[PDB]
């Protein structure tokens, strides 16, 4: 039970991880494409992506 | 008779927030038909995502 469980949590974290801003804008690519443009979103797309 | 940058302007500011509920402040995008049980694009109110 032990090594499923500790797949189960790893990959629950992962995913989760998504939700997080890590001082970007947003937490949503699409988001950031619609309400922003090139020039200045690639940065928050950068800080995203890292 | 002053420079423009002591002329009096007048200002305004539009803040907004964003992304809580359906709300109902904002474009004219033409509404559609809806059709199901095709992976399409869609924005509902908002809301993208496919």
């Amino acid at each position: 039970q032990d090594v499923v469980n500790q797949n189960a949590q790893a990959l629950n974290t992962l995913v989760k991880q998504l939700s997080s801003n890590f001082g970007a804008i947003s937490s949503v690519l699409n988001d950031i494409l619609s309400r922003l443009d090139p020039p200045e979103a690639e940065v928050q797309i950068d800080r995203l992506i890292t | 008779t002053n420079g423009v940058g002591y002329q009096p302007y007048r200002v305004v500011v539009l803040s907004f927030e964003l992304l809580h509920a359906p709300a109902t402040v904002c474009g004219p995008k033409k509404s559609t038909n809806l059709v199901k049980n095709k992976c399409v694009n869609f924005n509902f109110n908002g809301l993208t995502g496919t």
